[PDB]
């Protein structure tokens, strides 16, 4: 709306590696998520084909089309609740305390769902699990929220 | 531990001593209601993750950003260098020195 | 430009600067190679090193000259600096693959054909980016050790 | 401020005042650093040295300016004795978890995000408690050996 935030446009030349002012569609999922918002990876493909736009093609884009699907995904963030996302985890292991053994939170974040690499999913549990093979999740879902 | 993934209805089925019972076709009514709340409920806790997952990557490519070019750069200066007599020179001298 | 590599190319150029006047000439170039073992050294070759230079070869125009031509030269710590955060764990020597790939698709001085010239004389383990730190050694100081 | 102490302050004092005169003017400050190597030292550096004083920086000056900053400065024995304390039994470095509990549960200045702080550049060993002695030789002297 601006409030008007052009620094949107501003990260929009930090992503655009041939400087002509033009993302990629296959980067407009990733600059989402850099401009502070979370559509999963389905929601963003089902979006893009739903408009008759193809992602596995050449693209190119423009600022006038990736403003509005920024701005429709902007409203899809009334999902992001903390609830439901340590109460997922606590359910997921047993006892009264917050701690997932190492290799299942590592092996359900690749395949369960939307795969994550397992490059990226040892990036996301460096330094907040120690060497006891147990996760807190309490911690460990403040500093993911973090960012 | 299989059953840990999947948005399937986690009471459908029954597990025992020798082999899991599963339901249908009521109880296989009810799942599968179940499975399509998981994508809603996994959908939308899958993708903060994967958002998430590459908000880490940005913070580790942008740190690497200059001891790449450290490396980058240094690496070439050797490549025309170690051609040149006067470096050459230093390095068979380099030893002698204290 | 750390102080102690720069009182290496002052030791260095009190070695080649025989006459100890504070200017290498052609003939302090011409000895000093002598003193090294080279009887053949042509005059053609001290002209191309003089020819380097604007002017004569003092210490801050050695420096200078050195700077130009050494603006990525890094230090054998930082070099092993850079791989221990490339080896997080410590110990092994990191895949050949591994190094091929995020030279590529970080930057564009780690393109590929500059990388087959990474594995044509450093050899296999360096190319490869199995060992590690005899790169370090190298680039530091050149030739095999 | 033990006596060594004291004259190892008063031969830095004796190399930064390159004039001999007994106060270090902002000629002194760069030329030191010019001989250290900084070529490219500003003047407002030098102007933001002497702006930490409210006179010229003469020997009690520069003392007492120092003295003023390192209001806990500890020496390398007095370090190795409290962690010789923390280690009773001699030799063994003491654990991570160890240092931290005890650093928060005795007192105020162990608290935890400093002691994130003290992880992060003091590193693994140094900051988890278990090595010794290599974050004693970082606090009386500064950066990495």
């Amino acid at each position: 709306s601006k409030a008007a935030a052009d620094d949107f446009k501003e990260a929009f030349l930090l992503f655009d590696r041939t400087g002509d002012a033009k993302i990629t569609a296959s980067q407009v999922g990733d600059i989402a998520r850099a401009l502070g918002q979370n559509p999963t990876n389905a929601e963003i493909n089902k979006i893009l084909g739903n408009p008759s736009k193809e992602e596995m093609n050449a693209a190119a884009i423009t600022f006038e089309e990736f403003l509005p699907m920024l701005q429709a995904a902007a409203n899809n963030k009334d999902q992001g609740t903390f609830e439901d996302f340590v109460e997922g985890l606590r359910v997921f292991d047993k006892e009264g305390n917050g701690t997932v053994m190492g290799a299942e939170l590592r092996h359900v974040l690749a395949t369960l769902g939307e795969k994550m690499t397992e490059e990226e999913v040892e990036e996301l549990m460096k330094g907040q699990e120690d060497s006891n093979g147990c996760i807190n999740y309490e911690a460990f879902v403040k500093h993911i929220m973090s960012v | 531990k299989l059953l840990g993934g999947g948005d399937v209805d986690h009471t459908q089925y029954a597990f025992g001593h020798t082999k899991v019972f599963f339901k249908a076709g009521l109880l296989g009514l009810l799942e599968e209601m179940r499975d399509d709340k998981l994508a809603e409920i996994i959908t939308a806790t899958q993708a903060r993750c994967r958002g998430f997952l590459m908000r880490v990557e940005y913070r580790a490519m942008v740190e690497r950003r200059e001891s790449i070019f450290c490396i980058q750069y240094n690496v070439r200066s050797f490549m025309n260098v170690k051609h040149w007599p006067w470096m050459k020179l230093f390095f068979k001298i380099k030893p002698l020195l204290k | 430009f750390d102080e102690t590599e720069i009182e290496d190319f002052k030791e260095a150029f009190t070695v080649i600067d025989q006459n100890a006047d504070g200017i290498i000439d052609k003939d302090d170039l011409r000895e000093t190679f002598a003193a090294m073992g080279r009887l053949n050294v042509k005059n053609e070759e001290l002209d191309a090193m003089i020819k380097e230079a604007s002017g004569p070869i003092n210490f801050t125009v050695f420096l200078t000259m050195f700077g130009e031509k050494l603006k990525g030269a890094d230090p054998e710590d930082v070099i092993m600096g850079a791989f221990k955060v490339l080896d997080p764990d410590g110990k092994g020597s990191i895949k050949k693959s591994f190094l091929e790939e995020l030279l590529t698709t970080g930057g564009g001085r780690f393109t590929p054909e500059e990388i087959k010239n990474m594995w044509a004389a450093f050899p296999p383990d360096v190319a490869g980016n199995v060992d590690y730190k005899n790169i370090c050694y190298v680039i530091t100081h050149g030739e095999d050790a």
